[PDB]
């Protein structure tokens, strides 16, 4: 097995900053007046 | 104007639970699987470890993987630091979890006072993550992690292991937990209005 | 609070909260089964599919 972790590393940074990107987005709901 | 407050305060409400619900989704999943640290191309021999469970290569040019470790049975746990990390991790699941149920109690406590306990739990299980998270490193100098690292792996040194998905999923869930208590404390005060 | 509401207004329910005790069966009622499912639930996919 190739021991290589750029793909998974990829996608687990993606789903992450999806994720807090979400809940900035209800920040940003709330805080607009 | 209040019609539309109160429809974005209801949708925010079941998008915040709905992060929640998430979020103990990754708590549980960075504290069962064992990828918090893995073996490297210069690393003597194969594998990973999580919080109390290790597997490690026999070191034959193939995978057997002897796995050890179990939370259940702390003996098998390397160090006392792991244990430390793995039990802060356990609470803050415990807190989410507790959060969840607390849910229940929209009905019939007071909306506001509800979001602002579950708001709290919320914090302290981000606490208890970051309190896990930075004990853990800490017992890397265990002979096990040594002798599957390398000589030069020690506290708060990676040496030449690499953290894999599950240790930033861990960190990524501190964030999104302090960040979920927040909405929870301003969706708490804006309830009153 | 970057409202600007009181740390502990913006932080604590120190109005309120105890007194509505007597609706603790009616908590109870729907707090217990509903930890009891989450702690099923959690134990049995960790002990089956997890690991
Ligand atoms: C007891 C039944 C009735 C009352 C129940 C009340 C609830 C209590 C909770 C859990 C059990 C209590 C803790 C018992 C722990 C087990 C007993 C214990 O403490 O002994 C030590 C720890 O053992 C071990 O590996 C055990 C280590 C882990 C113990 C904890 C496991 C997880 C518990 C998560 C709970 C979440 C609850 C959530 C509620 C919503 C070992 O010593 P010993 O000299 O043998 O070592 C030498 C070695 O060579 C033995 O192989
Ligand atoms: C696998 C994971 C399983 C987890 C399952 C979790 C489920 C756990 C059990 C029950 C949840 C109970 C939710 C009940 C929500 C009902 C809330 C409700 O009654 O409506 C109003 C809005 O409340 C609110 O904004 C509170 C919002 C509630 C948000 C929490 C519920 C989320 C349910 C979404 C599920 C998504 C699942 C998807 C997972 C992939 C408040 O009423 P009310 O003005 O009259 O009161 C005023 C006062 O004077 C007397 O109550
Ligand atoms: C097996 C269930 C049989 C009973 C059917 C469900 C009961 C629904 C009744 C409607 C809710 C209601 O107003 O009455 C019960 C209480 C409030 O009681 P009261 O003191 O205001 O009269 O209000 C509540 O506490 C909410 C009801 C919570 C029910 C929890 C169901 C889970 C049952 C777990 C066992 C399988
Ligand atoms: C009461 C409500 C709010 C919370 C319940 C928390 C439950 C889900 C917690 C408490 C103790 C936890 C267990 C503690 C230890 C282990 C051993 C590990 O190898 C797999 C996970 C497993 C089996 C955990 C699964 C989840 C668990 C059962
Ligand atoms: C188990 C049930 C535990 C209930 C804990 C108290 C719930 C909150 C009490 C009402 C607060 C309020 O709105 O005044
Ligand atoms: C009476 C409703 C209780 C609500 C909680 C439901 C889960 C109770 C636990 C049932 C465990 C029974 C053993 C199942 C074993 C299996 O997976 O096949
Ligand atoms: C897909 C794996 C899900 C693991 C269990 C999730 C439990 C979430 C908190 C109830
Ligand atoms: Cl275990």
């Amino acid at each position: 097995d190739s021991r290589d972790y750029s793909t998974e590393l990829s996608v687990t940074v993606a789903v992450g900053a999806s994720l807090l990107f979400l809940n900035i987005l209800a920040f940003a709901a709330l805080y607009y007046k | 104007y209040h019609e539309h407050y109160m429809r974005n305060s209801r949708a925010i409400g079941v998008l915040w639970a709905i992060f929640t619900i998430c979020f103990a989704i990754i708590n549980v999943v960075v504290f069962i699987q064992p990828y918090w640290v893995g073996d490297s191309v210069s690393t003597p021999k194969p594998g990973y470890f999580g919080l109390f469970h290790y597997c490690v290569g026999s070191g034959l040019a193939g995978r057997e993987l002897t796995c050890r470790g179990s939370f259940t049975d702390f003996s098998t746990i390397p160090s006392s630091a792991f244990k430390a990390a793995a039990f802060f991790v356990l609470l803050s699941m415990v807190l989410i979890l507790g959060c969840i149920t607390c849910f229940s109690l929209f009905f019939f406590c007071n909306t506001a006072t509800v979001y602002k306990i579950c708001a709290w739990m919320q914090l302290l299980a981000a606490l208890c993550l970051v309190l896990g998270c930075m004990i853990f490193p800490d017992g890397w100098d265990a002979e096990t992690i040594r002798d599957m690292c390398g000589a030069k792996t020690g506290k708060y040194s990676l040496g030449d292991c690499s953290v894999r998905w599950a240790y930033i999923l861990a960190i990524i869930g501190i964030l999104n937990a302090l960040i979920l208590s927040f909405l929870a404390f301003v969706l708490g005060n804006r309830q009153t209005d | 609070c970057l409202d600007g509401k009181d740390c502990a207004s913006f932080f604590c329910c120190f109005e309120d909260c105890h007194i509505r005790i007597a609706k603790m069966d009616s908590y109870a009622r729907i707090f217990f089964p509903t930890a009891f499912c989450l702690f099923n639930l959690v134990y049995w996919v960790s002990y089956l599919y997890l690991g």
